[PDB]
């Protein structure tokens, strides 16, 4: 499960 | 180097091309039309604002309506606004210009950024930021350089290369290019504001330093745009080197905050001794290492935020991103403003912004030999 989210100014790697 | 790779961060060479090419173009553009300098410098203000604006909803949109998609989009817009820029007539037609390139850029580096993180494997994160933050720059000093060694035979053909290069670069992501919360409530907040301040003084007094020395010169040595260009880029190229050959060798001696003091001494030294300048070599010299101060901070300041952070690499990336993005934007827009009140303005400016970063770290330096003692 590896997919990443983009949060304010930095993106951030699912748990 | 993998072809997907080489694409990516081409995107960002000439997002950062386009970034840098309007700085040696200032002095005709003073002369030709006629203004102050807090246009000339709220021009690249106005693109790193526009810049630091779109990042997060160019980021939004990149995560949401598709990655390769918003690339592409600010590319497209890249070379648009490059080719309008290369046709503007008056103030506003290039203000809005710069807008929309900064818009551009803003949109493409979150879906890039994000294209690194998701392509190479977990274990190269350090590595995907050291090579960003060494692109990103080694491109915020070339478009100078590029610009001003070109701009000898036409008025605007600068930008006409780089809306070709922009174009070039759409039609090469679109052939190769194929993908087929409480995050910030456990944040300490009270630690990171040295590296944070450390980052904003670095980003202003570069960007600060790169509109003075353009507009100082074109008022005092009348230098021409060729001359401006020769000098940022073999100032940028030293340093460079300087800093990949001695780095490590600085660093194995002496900790991060008494080299980062040292450093911004240095750069006070060489701004005062920049003041007394009168001749065209020996103005051009003083430039040749001015640099050297700034490309030796930046990789002190990255390892230290990276030390500082922990696992948590991404969120010190993007604070690190954001912060340089806001100096970048705060750093003209004062520095042309003050340069029309007073021409040598500027440089007490930066050095007084070295004084504020010198003093800063070495309170904090204080802080810990405190607390180490107790």
């Amino acid at each position: 499960s590896v997919e990443n989210h983009w949060y304010y100014f930095y993106w951030y790697m699912s748990p | 180097m993998n072809k997907q790779i080489f694409v990516l961060y081409f995107n960002i060479f000439l997002i950062f091309l386009g970034i840098g090419l309007v700085i040696p173009v200032l002095p005709v553009y003073l002369k030709d039309l006629g203004l102050t300098g807090s246009d000339l410098g709220l021009l690249v203000a106005a693109f790193a604002l526009s810049q630091m604006i779109i990042s997060p909803f160019g980021g939004t949109l990149a995560d949401k309506l598709g990655k390769k998609l918003i690339i592409c989009i600010g590319l497209i817009l890249f070379s648009v606004s490059e080719f309008m820029f290369a046709v503007g007539h008056n103030f506003s037609v290039l203000m809005l210009s710069r807008v929309i390139g900064g818009m551009s850029a803003g949109m493409v580096m979150p879906g890039v950024t994000g294209l690194i993180a998701d392509i190479s494997p977990s274990h190269q994160k350090a590595k995907n930021f050291g090579y960003m933050s060494a692109i990103i720059n080694s491109g915020f000093i070339l478009g100078p350089g590029i610009g001003g060694f070109m701009a000898e035979v036409s008025h605007r053909m600068p930008f006409y290369f780089a809306g070709a290069l922009g174009i070039l670069a759409f039609i090469m992501s679109i052939v190769l290019i194929h993908d087929p919360p409480q995050l910030l409530t456990k944040i300490n907040w009270k630690v990171f504001i040295t590296p944070v301040i450390l980052t904003l003084v670095l980003s202003f007094g570069l960007s600060a330093f790169q509109t003075l020395y353009s507009l100082y010169t074109a008022d005092k040595v009348n230098y021409s745009p060729k001359d401006i260009s020769i000098a940022i880029t073999g100032g940028g190229i030293f340093g460079a080197l300087f800093q990949i050959y001695f780095f490590d060798k600085f660093m194995k001696y002496f900790s991060e905050l008494t080299f980062i003091a040292w450093s911004l001494l240095y750069s006070v030294v060489v701004l005062i001794l920049l003041v007394f300048a009168n001749d065209y070599w020996s103005i051009m010299l003083i430039s040749f290492v001015v640099f050297i101060g700034f490309d030796m901070i930046r990789p002190a300041i990255t390892n230290y935020f990276s030390n500082i952070a922990g696992e948590r690499q991404g969120f010190a990336g993007g604070l690190n991103s954001t912060f340089t993005s806001m100096g970048n934007f705060i750093g003209p827009l004062i520095a042309g403003a003050l340069f029309d009140v007073h021409i040598e303005a500027p440089i007490y400016m930066a050095i007084g912004v070295s004084l504020a970063g010198v003093v800063i770290v070495l309170i904090e330096k204080q802080h810990r030999a405190k607390l180490k003692e107790q």
